């Protein structure tokens, strides 16, 4: 998920701006639910995750808000020491303890429609639910959430954020949100604010937070940090905050998922867009979203390194001058501006292959014993920080290879990519242009449970939010535009024909078209198709 | 209590109520009217009752959901500890969902989406705890992780291959204690 807030000093119009982009997959019915809420003293329009009684991506009369997953360290695993003769007993604070047991009965529809029944037992320790019992090794693993039991409190906090009107009220709600979310704020005065929310445990000093904690009692949580120590800023003097699930601040840590937050991080696409523009408007934010949606993320750090290495060995290979120039002219995107079903820049196909070959030449041998687990780290969705450091000759803890060995991998990988393209596609970048990757709004979301029938309409793949709001907090109130694919309504008629609003935003999404943000009643009435009463 | 609902060209409902109590009830009603089958399956996911309708393929998923979840009574305690107005609104939200269910049950072939007919089951009443479950089922996904275990397996195998000293160095490069060059959303020096 990505987000941007822009203060008045950074805004072309002098009004604070807010951009939302929650990445919760593309499904039909959609993961989001858009609504307008209007009662005395409360007007708010936007969307929230399906089933939530509050707006997470929108604006009320005074403030706009959005959120991205914080990836703060709010889950710890405790390694419980098991009783040698009873795997349901664990040692804690000097005494053997019984796990809390409870039986659950599951009714399972049989292939013949008859309901079968399965009974199972689940366990909790003092640290939380037991997710695994390893009888041979004499240990079990329990799961502690710093927010355990406070999820309803979090819901209440989000409701207060809907009702907040100034920032004092928004900060209070943020101080009450116990789970790990970044929260973003913008108001009509020109202010912006950022809060990395979530309850942070005070951990034992001796523990390595990348690994499970011993559960015998000596290394328990010692409390929770005050919200005042959570990362947060009001009106940073650079006039903006962007986020794509990256590190909140330089002092912040997150233990076992640190490899999400490295020097090479995808938020760079949003930083670049802000740093290359002195001031921005909503149209600029949309350009940045477009760049991030189609960017080949490895280009930022790896393409300049590749270009330099090719230039230094230019006389060694006859194809390098052409290759160097194609990389330099390439805008680093995998896009289809002319909508011919082909990515516009053929050299992107070379770069995809070069990176793939290079990554495997770096790590296939040294990490062959753990590659099934480390591949998601060294070739991470957000970046490849270690790979860059090795190839750039920057300091690492383990001496993977010399600067010269790294140069040779870059050259070897380049030659192999060229060879494969020459064998398979041609000698000119235009021959290398690859067909676009496409996606459909599927039937199963991140919750892993089929909730509908999805959709068959394919659109170009985009590294992009499941919805987008572009909001400008003018003195007279929030204005802008948004899109909430696939559509508002998930109803399918018995006939088999979907609702008219089942999928009528999919092509607008794919074509970077937006519908107007509706807020005051005059513009809601002009847009009215039907008016209806209701009761209690 | 009466609420006006205005649907725009995209079908988005804009609610105009006289108070928040009615507002939130209409909130749940229009969401149920638009996404009932989706809400039902999301609740079944959290409660671990997906297998009741989709069969044994979801048994392991149901077991995992109940393993890490809260009882109906534990969620009641969470609700009791809320402030009065928010608790009441969650209740009104649930009654609004329950309202469309009642309405839909009385005319299934027009007001129940094809999925219900195909899989041969019905929607059910909703209470305030069920609304919390719609929040638990999704928001927990972004917080929960077992990467501490995966890291321990990585380090353990690296130690078996390279010895303790080099294994820790490699581990420090794979899962660093910190990367001070990591781009950050804010910077202390910017204040
Ligand atoms: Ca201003
Ligand atoms: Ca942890
Ligand atoms: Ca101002
Ligand atoms: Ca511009
Ligand atoms: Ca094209
Ligand atoms: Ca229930």
């Amino acid at each position: 998920s990505n987000a941007m807030i822009v203060g008045e000093d950074k805004s072309k119009t002098g009004n604070a701006l807010l951009f939302s982009g929650p990445q919760v997959g593309f499904v039909a019915p959609g993961f989001l639910y858009e609504v307008g809420l209007h009662a005395p003293g409360f007007d708010m329009e936007g969307s929230g995750f399906i089933g939530y009684p509050f707006i997470m991506f929108g604006a009320n009369k005074h403030i706009a808000l959005t959120a991205t997953a914080g990836y703060g360290n709010v889950t710890d695993i405790f390694e419980e020491k098991l009783h040698p003769n009873d795997p349901t007993q664990y040692f804690y604070k000097g005494e053997w303890r019984e796990m809390e047991k409870r039986t659950e009965t599951f009714t399972v529809r049989g292939e013949d429609g008859k309901p079968e029944q399965v009974e199972t037992v689940f366990y909790r320790t003092v640290h939380g639910p037991v997710i695994s019992i390893d009888e041979e090794r004499g240990v079990a693993y329990s799961k502690s959430w710093s927010f355990r039991g406070t999820e309803a409190q979090s819901m209440q906090a989000y409701m207060k954020a809907n009702w907040a009107k100034n920032l004092k009220e928004f900060e209070e709600a943020a101080s009450e949100y116990t789970m790990s979310l970044n929260w973003y704020y913008a108001d009509k005065r020109g202010n912006i604010a950022y809060y990395h929310a979530g309850k942070q445990p005070v951990r034992n000093e001796e523990i390595d937070e990348r690994l499970p904690t011993p559960g015998t009692g000596e290394y328990d949580w010692q409390g929770f940090q005050p919200f005042e120590q959570n990362p947060q800023a009001v009106n940073p003097d650079n006039g903006y905050v962007v986020n794509w699930n990256n590190k909140p601040s330089q002092e912040w840590r997150n233990g076992e998922r640190s490899f999400y937050w490295g020097k090479d991080n995808r938020v760079q696409q949003f930083i670049n867009g802000m740093e290359e523009r002195e001031k921005v408007d909503l149209e600029d934010l949309n350009e940045i979203n477009y760049t991030a949606s189609f960017a080949q993320l490895r280009t930022h750090y790896f393409k300049p390194l590749l270009i330099e290495v090719l230039k230094e060995n230019q006389s060694d290979n006859e194809s390098y001058p052409y290759l160097i120039k194609q990389l330099e002219q390439w805008n680093n995107l995998k896009e289809d501006k002319n909508k011919d079903g082909l990515y516009d820049a053929g050299v992107a196909a070379f770069f995809d292959k070069w990176w793939s070959i290079t990554h495997d030449e770096l790590f296939a041998q040294p990490l062959g014993s753990v590659s099934n687990l480390t591949q998601e780290i060294t070739d991470h969705r957000y970046g490849a920080t270690l790979a860059y450091k090795i190839l750039a000759g920057e300091e690492t803890n383990y001496p993977w290879m010399s600067k010269e060995e790294a140069e040779q991998i870059i050259i070897n990988s380049a030659d192999q990519a060229l060879a494969e393209l020459h064998e398979e596609k041609g000698t000119k970048a235009e021959n290398w242009r690859m067909p676009i990757d496409t996606m459909t709004f599927g039937e199963t979301s991140l919750i892993g449970v089929q909730h509908g029938y999805g959709s068959d309409t394919p659109i170009i793949e985009m590294n992009r939010g499941s919805e987008n709001h572009y909001l400008e907090m003018t003195p007279s109130g929030p204005k802008g535009f948004n899109i909430t694919p696939p559509g508002q309504v998930g109803f399918i008629h018995k006939d088999g024909t979907v609702s008219e609003h089942y999928e009528d935003q999919v092509q607008m999404f794919a074509n970077w078209e937006f519908k107007p943000f509706l807020f005051d009643r005059k513009e809601v009435r002009e847009a009215a198709v039907s008016i209806t009463d209701l009761n209690v | 209590g009466d609420v006006t609902v205005i649907r725009d060209q995209y079908g988005v409902p804009h609610l105009y109520a006289k108070n928040k109590q009615d507002l939130y009830k209409a909130y749940g009603y229009v969401m149920a009217k638009d996404r009932l089958f989706q809400l039902e399956m999301f609740r079944r996911g959290n409660e671990g009752t997906v297998s009741e309708v989709f069969g044994e393929e979801y048994l392991a998923k149901d077991e995992q959901s109940r393993r890490d979840g809260y009882s109906d009574e534990e969620i009641k305690e969470m609700l009791n500890d809320l402030e009065d107005k928010p608790r009441a609104y969650i209740q009104q939200f649930a009654e609004g969902i329950s309202l469309y269910v009642q309405e839909a049950l009385k005319n299934p072939d027009e007001k129940l989406s094809k999925e219900f007919h195909d899989y041969k089951f019905l929607p059910r009443k909703w209470d305030a705890t069920d609304v919390v479950r719609l929040y638990l089922v999704s928001m927990t996904y972004f917080m929960d992780n077992h990467q501490e275990l995966t890291n321990a397996e990585i380090l353990a195998k690296l130690e078996q291959t390279y010895g303790e000293e080099q294994a820790e160095k490699m581990f420090d490069d794979l899962v660093w204690k910190n990367d001070p060059e990591a781009p950050a959303s804010i910077q202390a020096e910017d204040e």
